[PDB]
């Protein structure tokens, strides 16, 4: 009693159960170190001005 | 005016520039310390981007 499949009928996912585990770290990652500390808190003006040699502001 | 007006700004003046020369310092060490060991906001150099890499199922498991 077999029925040969259409013509667009092997060709798509499927949805197979299972009970095996789903590997929970595949390609065996490592640490992925912390990033930098960003910098927060308000944007106060640049102390007594640009700093740049006798330019006062 | 008088000599304490003078005294004053002169002390003011002063203050200031002690504060200019603190800093200047304090950004050159910041800066080398920054590129010495890049871990603050200064000298990141880029990087090839997660965004572009392809995660889907390839034709070959092994990947």
């Amino acid at each position: 009693g077999w029925v040969r499949p259409d013509l667009g009928q092997l060709s798509k996912v499927t949805k197979v159960k299972t009970d095996r585990p789903l590997p929970e770290n595949p390609y065996h990652s490592r640490a992925r170190p912390e990033p930098n500390p960003v910098i927060e808190g308000d944007l106060k003006p640049a102390k007594h001005g640009t700093r740049f040699f006798f330019w006062t502001v | 005016d008088g000599p304490e007006k003078n005294y004053e700004k002169t002390l003011a003046i002063l203050q200031i520039e002690s504060e200019k020369a603190e800093l200047r310092l304090k950004e050159q060490e910041v800066r080398r310390l920054m590129r010495a060991r890049g871990d603050g906001p200064w000298y990141q150099f880029p990087t090839p981007e997660k965004e572009f890499i392809d995660h889907s199922p390839k034709a070959t498991p092994d990947n």
